[PDB]
RNA sequence: UGGACCGUCGUAAGACUAACUUAAGCGAAAGCAUUUGCCAAAGAUGUUUUCAUUAAUCAAGAACGAAAGUUAGAGGUUCGAAGGCGAUCAGAUACCGCCCUAGUUCUAACCAUAAACGAUGCCAGCUAGCAAUUGGGUGUAGCUACUUUUAUGGCUCUCUCAGUCG
């Protein structure tokens, strides 16, 4: 059945520390600890060690990236911010 | 440990000497294992090389930015930050840059960096939620106390 | 301040309580200006009249 | 303070100006400039000035009527209080501006920044109008949104060939006629027919060096 | 008239312009053409409004105009209007 | 209790369009439902251009005028007797009358 | 041949500025820096309300005209402010009347514009959606 | 007090994208105006394409709804409830001013109501003109444009559907 009804992974850490904290970190571990499309080993692999520091468990490629998320939207941004302008200086 | 940050193990090739020789950064993002990372200043500009301010626009960002020019990097490389260069100045090799204060002061040019933003962030925003990991954050950092107020 | 202004048209007034000519005169040695004056009591047409302020006569279309 | 009794114009000098070479005779009048002291040196106050200065100074325009291309100069370096003010722009007054816009239109504007052969960087501001044909009723004459958008394409690529177009010694020649005014029409009039069209505004933005071989030929 | 009492008889060149569809029967103004293409020799036929570019097996002119109309070909082709 | 036949103005096939403020109330009101009176003015008042002929570099230097088109609110146009009260009947029409003269303040 | 005539011909600039409850003139050089007879009706009546009227523009026109002469101007240029941004778009009344007593006193000038600061769009006036209510 | 406001270049800075703006248009409605590229999607005419009733509308229900308004995280310009102060008034706690404060800003979501109005639900049919105008077609037995009489192109007339306004 739907087995809570509102909390999911937090309900570890029941009946603590407010409502709108136990919410806080719902919102930031659905997404860690989750699985991810890898951009290299292409299967889906994604666990973590700590902080921005992911691996996967299959082909040994291992990539820093964001720290609740796989990488964040803040990040690839730059990684297009950083692209367009390549071509401006030499060309 | 003592971190948040991640480091980057990285090595060289001596111009000089027959071994290899082995150094730490700090973590670019996307950094991937494997990548190939190039320091110079004729080094073209891509995430996460390092290169000196004279040869990249305004506009772009940076991480592990160094003042003195030969202090190797000494500014702006903590979790989630973002090391930004905003001008430049042909006048006396002169290029002004916004730390993540705000304050934007001025730095020398011919000085290097590491492009892109640092990996991290964020880490204020997930609540420590207890006395038990709040322990373990200065577990290996410094050792304040848990720390004990004034007024009593 | 010293020149004279002679009429040559005449139109109505804001009269109520102080009825003054909103009227039409030009100067002589500055007969070029026909500068539309106010003159305050009754003026037959024909007549040139002093004058000390000669610069504007306070325009309300009309 | 300073607390002079009498006369701070009287420190202020009559400095002459003096124009290019291509244009017209170089006397447009005079500046007011401090008299110069020791660490107050007035000559370099004059790289602070930027001039105005019309074709119809420098045209001979009698009748003011080609008088709206107004020209930006700066005054960039003096001898014997003649500056040698070099060109920092020509704009369009809001007489010439205003008076074109009778509602009943599209108007066609384009943006365009490029190189010279020098190291310029103009700005171009192509703004276009549309011509009612005749024997027509109809009070709008309207462009569809192809009909600019392709016609904005069309002067961007003719722009780039005069940035390539015998620079400010000869460039300013050009624009004196407005010859770059003059074939755009039948380039337009292929698509739709064009009314009154200007580029209305220049600008300076990346004046690179002095280069005062080819400029004191420029004051000659 | 408005209150005319022949519909069944309708004039002929009104309904020529009435529409492709509202007539008293249905038929387009739609028809095949058998261009010849004015730099070679060969025989095509070819919708009105083809909306399909052709060409012939060796003889690619012009042979069509691309369009959302009928195909509009100025001093590039001959044909006729009529079933072949 | 409903006078005008479509309303205020202009909000077919829409529903709710730009505003800009009115320079003498500034209710800011949308741009279909507010008088919008379009002026080129003269700038010396046709008073002063027998004397700037006289004082003038050239030939006369022919004078330009201003363009800029002022957006009036409902009020705005009330306390300033721009257009008001026709009857019942006469709210029916839009295009005409001026009949007379080549209308002031322009001029 | 070639002899422009001495006396120092030049042309300043007016930048007449009018407005409802004032009106300034502002004269300074052709560039623009050093500014010459700053002085304007503002310190010409004191009333805190008549410095709005022509009459006081004409006296902020009296003075301003021979103080050319005193360095040996004789001709200038007029340039005109509104000031508005969201505000007024639009001269005084004081604003004809001022050029007048410039051009009653044989001053030979031809050049009229307007530097009225028309933006490129409005950045919100003051008062909110249902300003100032009589 | 000596340097405001003023003139002037210049540095940023964030909001807004006026004019052109319409009794225009697109969208299902809210809403929706810089260029240009991109990635799409819809409507309309075009169609001697295909399909074979796949339909209309709809309780329960699932997407979307400007602000106002909250939940952490940005970034701060104009402005700005609230709060102070000057007038005005008999009182003003207001209509007017001066200052800034919530916030409008854009990212992540969350309520889901407005006079959310054309105070009129949606789809089928007929019944009246007249005049505008949007697109698409079509006929010029039209001019104009010069790349040339042409050609693509513009306008004008004619016809046409979807209309929508009057």
């Amino acid at each position: 059945a739907k087995r809570t009804k509102k909390v999911g992974i937090v309900g570890k850490y029941g009946t603590r520390y407010g409502a709108s904290l136990r919410k806080m970190v719902k919102k930031m571990e659905i997404t860690q600890h989750s699985k991810y499309t890898c951009s290299f080993c292409g299967k889906d692999s994604m666990k973590r060690a700590v902080v921005g520091i992911w691996s996967c468990k299959r082909c040994k490629r291992t990539v820093a990236g964001g720290a609740w998320v796989y990488s964040t939207t803040a990040a690839a941004s730059v990684r297009s911010a950083v692209r367009r302008l390549r071509e401006t200086k030499e060309q | 440990p003592g971190r948040g940050a991640p480091l980057a193990v990285v090595h060289f090739r001596d111009p000089y000497r027959y071994k290899i020789r082995k150094e730490l950064f700090i973590a670019p993002e996307g950094m991937h294992t494997g990548q190939f990372v190039y320091c110079g200043r004729k080094a073209t500009l891509q995430i996460g090389n390092v290169m000196p301010l004279s040869q990249m626009p305004e506009g772009t960002i940076i991480c592990n930015l160094e003042e003195k020019t030969g202090d190797r990097g000494r500014l702006a490389r903590t979790s989630g930050n973002y090391a930004t260069v905003i001008a430049h100045n042909q006048d006396t090799k002169k290029t002004r840059v916004k730390l993540p204060s705000g304050a934007k002061k001025v730095v020398p040019s011919a000085n290097r960096a590491m492009v892109g933003i640092v990996a991290g962030g964020g880490r204020i925003d997930k609540p420590i939620l207890k006395a038990g990991r709040a322990y373990h954050k200065y577990k290996v950092k410094r050792n304040s106390w848990p720390k004990v107020r004034g007024v009593a | 301040p010293v020149v004279w202004a002679r009429v040559m048209k005449v139109l109505g007034r804001t009269g109520s309580q102080g009825q003054c000519t909103q009227v039409k005169v030009e100067f002589l040695g500055e007969q070029n200006r026909q500068i539309i004056r106010n003159v305050k009591g009754p003026v037959r047409e024909g007549d040139i009249l002093t004058l000390l302020e000669s610069e504007r006569e306070a325009r309300r279309l009309r | 303070g300073k607390k002079k009794v009498v006369d701070p114009f009287s420190r202020k000098d009559w400095y002459d100006v003096k124009a290019p070479n291509m244009f017209q005779t170089r006397q447009i009048g005079k500046t007011l400039v401090n008299r110069t002291q020791g660490q107050r040196i007035a000559s370099d106050y004059l790289k602070g000035r930027v001039f105005e200065v019309s074709l119809a100074d420098l045209q001979k325009d009698i009748d003011p009527e080609r008088s709206f291309r107004k020209f930006r100069l700066i005054a960039e370096d003096v001898q014997d209080r003649n500056v040698l003010c070099n060109f920092h722009g020509m704009d369009l007054t809001t007489d010439k501006y205003r008076s074109m816009v009778k509602k009943w239109q599209t108007l066609i504007e384009a943006i365009v920044e490029a190189k010279t052969v020098d190291g310029y960087l103009l700005r171009v501001f192509c703004i276009g109008f549309t011509a009612k044909d005749q024997q027509s009723q109809r009070k709008t004459c309207y462009a569809q949104q192809s009909q600019v958008r392709k016609i904005r394409a069309r002067m961007t690529d003719i722009i780039t060939n005069e940035v390539s177009g015998a620079d400010l010694k000869q460039l300013v020649n050009k624009l004196a006629l407005d010859s770059i005014a003059k074939d755009i029409e039948k380039s337009c009039q292929r698509i739709y027919p064009l009314h009154d069209v200007y580029i209305r505004k220049v600008k300076v933005l990346k004046k690179p060096r002095f280069d005062v071989s080819k400029l004191l030929e420029l004051h000659g | 008239m408005p209150l005319a009492k022949d519909l069944l008889h309708p004039l002929p060149a009104e309904e020529k312009r009435k529409h492709k569809l509202k007539r008293l029967v249905q038929h387009p103004n739609s028809y095949f053409m058998d261009v010849k293409c004015p730099g070679c020799y060969r025989i095509t036929t070819v919708f009105s409004h083809a909306q399909g570019v052709v060409v012939c097996a060796g003889c690619a002119t012009i042979l069509c105009q691309p369009t959302g109309g009928r195909a509009k070909l100025t001093e590039g082709c001959s044909f006729r209007r009529k079933p072949q | 209790t409903k006078k005008r036949r479509n309303g205020g103005r202009n909000k077919h096939n829409r529903g709710h369009v730009k505003p800009v403020r009115c320079t003498n109330c500034a209710r800011c009101v949308p741009k279909d439902k507010a008088i919008k009176k379009f002026v080129i003015r003269n700038i010396v008042e046709a008073a002063a251009v027998r004397d700037i002929t006289e004082a003038s570099i050239w030939d006369s230097y022919v004078l330009p005028k201003l363009y800029a088109k002022l957006h009036y609110c409902v009020s705005c146009a009330i306390h300033s007797k721009v257009v008001r009260n026709r009857s019942r009947e006469a709210r029916r029409i839009r295009t005409p009358p001026l009949r007379s003269f080549p209308k002031d303040m322009a001029r | 041949g070639p002899q422009v005539r001495d006396g120092e011909i030049v042309f300043g600039v007016a930048h007449i500025y009018a407005s409802f409850n004032d009106t300034f003139v502002h004269v300074t050089d052709l560039s623009g820096r050093e500014t010459i007879a700053r002085v304007t009706g503002g310190m010409k009546v004191k009333a805190d309300r008549d410095e709005a009227s022509p009459y006081a523009a004409m006296l902020a026109a009296q003075d301003v005209a021979e103080k050319c002469k005193t360095l040996g101007i004789t001709a200038l240029h007029i340039k005109l402010r509104a000031t508005g941004g969201n505000k007024t778009k639009t001269p005084g009344p004081g604003a004809q009347s001022a050029l007048r007593a410039l051009a009653r006193s044989s001053m030979k000038i031809g050049r009229i514009e307007d530097v009225t600061p028309i933006p490129s769009d409005s950045t919100r006036r003051k008062g909110g959606r249902r300003g100032r209510r009589l």
